């Protein structure tokens, strides 16, 4: 089983630098280039660089020289890259991928990514509000996560053994406060009869939100 | 030497077919080997590989899926699209200095359906804070283009909403849509009436859904 990981979120501001890692798992990792993309919203992906763990040997795209920096560490299998001279056109999503060769010729294996924000505003943890009806056979609950900073944050009901009827709605920037919410429909059978809770986790500030949600009046 | 994609986006039915093309401004063809590959990416996933060189299947996709071309023209065929196909199309080169192509924005076209509507009023703990926010869920409606007009006490509302869009829904192909008011917590008290009225192409009246701060 391949797999590969990559770190955390990341807050740095403008000028600053920043190191994501790669942590690759079952293959040789010295044997395979490893590659990295940018993802940035309305911009498509974007080939950034290459390496070869086994020696180290590189090659950057004319447009990332200078800006990335390629590093690895055969001895735990750990591919590193590096930003400097931050701007606010480096926050995106960043992957790393391995190229194969025998069975396959192309990136099989891909990272969950690393997000990386650029900005000087202050961390600030979730706002956590329950939405219940105020006053059919199927009913409709909420969340409003209000005032993070910054993204992303991750969403699930009763721990996730709810996932049908969910919806999860795109956080929206309003002057260094983000905001989202989420949707979930279920059977009038089954609330308030039962209980449903949703989970809110947002990694940037250490934090974890639990609301439980109950009949209004 | 670039990738040119075409198109941006490409709407298709169910049952469909579907082609997008990607053009090499120079020859990166050695047909030997040619190194053409097309990934898919989900939102909310990593990209994935569909096809390598040129017409190689990858483990686990669908057979629907399929590359070819010749020279500086490559094209990837969805032969019967399903939901499950929507996502972002990008051609790949892996030789001499890898290249993305702009992509391809695959979206489902399928029948009308009106929105479900709910609203709620502003939660407990919120209010302790000083301020009151009034949400509204529109969703599962089609086609994606829809408008919200908030009324506070009779008179429109157009200061202080926030709107955000899901991205088609990868099951029933309809979009949802989630309408935030936020007012201080004096503001709010000052009014009674909160109503969420929706306008979409399913009707010439609008769905409306409201409430009363007295309850």
């Amino acid at each position: 089983e391949v797999q590969l990981q990559q770190s955390g979120t990341v807050l740095a501001r403008p000028g600053a630098s920043v190191k994501m890692s790669c942590k690759a798992s079952g293959y040789t990792f010295t044997n395979y280039w490893m590659h990295w993309i940018k993802q940035r919203p309305g911009q498509g992906l974007e080939w950034i660089g290459t390496i070869y763990p086994g020696n180290s040997d590189t090659t950057y795209s004319q447009k990332f020289k200078g800006k990335a920096k390629l590093t690895a560490v055969t001895s735990t299998s750990t591919a590193y890259m590096e930003l400097s001279s931050l701007t606010n056109e480096d926050s995106a999503v960043y992957y790393c991928s391995r190229r194969n060769y025998g069975s396959s010729y192309a990136m099989d294996y891909w990272g969950q990514g690393t997000s990386v924000t650029v900005s000087s505003a202050k961390t600030t943890p979730p706002s956590v509000y329950p939405l219940a009806p105020g006053s059919n056979s199927m009913v409709t609950l909420g969340c409003l996560v209000k005032g993070y900073f910054p993204e992303p944050v991750t969403v699930t009901w009763n721990s996730g053994s709810l996932s049908s009827g969910v919806h999860t709605f795109p956080a929206v920037l309003q002057s260094d406060l983000y905001t989202l919410s989420s949707s979930v429909t279920v059977p009038s059978s089954t609330w308030p009869s039962e209980t449903v809770t949703c989970n809110v986790a947002h990694p940037a500030s250490s934090t974890k939100v639990d609301k439980k949600i109950v009949p209004r009046d | 030497v670039l990738m040119t994609q075409t198109p941006l986006s490409l709407p298709v039915s169910l049952g469909d077919q579907a082609s997008i093309s990607c053009r090499s401004s120079q020859n990166i063809v050695h047909s030997g080997y040619t190194y053409l590959e097309w990934y898919l990416q989900k939102p909310g996933q990593s990209p994935k590989l569909l096809i390598y060189t040129v017409s190689n299947r990858f483990s686990g996709v669908p057979d629907r899926f399929s590359g070819s071309g010749s020279g500086t023209d490559f094209t990837l065929k969805i032969s019967r699209v399903e939901a499950e196909d929507l996502g972002v199309y990008y051609c790949f080169r892996g030789s001499h200095v890898p290249t993305f192509g702009g992509g391809t924005k695959l979206e489902i076209k399928r029948a009308d359906a009106a929105p479900t509507v709910s609203i709620f009023p502003p939660s407990s703990e919120q209010l302790t804070s000083g301020g009151a926010s009034v949400v509204c869920f529109l969703n599962n409606f089609y086609p994606k283009d829809i408008n919200v007009k908030w009324k506070i006490d009779g008179s429109e509302r157009q200061n202080g909403v926030l709107n955000s869009w899901t991205d088609q829904d990868s099951k029933d192909s309809t979009y949802s849509m989630s309408s935030t008011l936020t007012l201080t917590k004096d503001e709010y008290e000052r009014h009674n009436s909160y109503t969420c009225e929706a306008t979409h192409k399913t009707s010439t009246s609008p769905i409306v859904k409201s409430f009363n701060r007295n309850e």
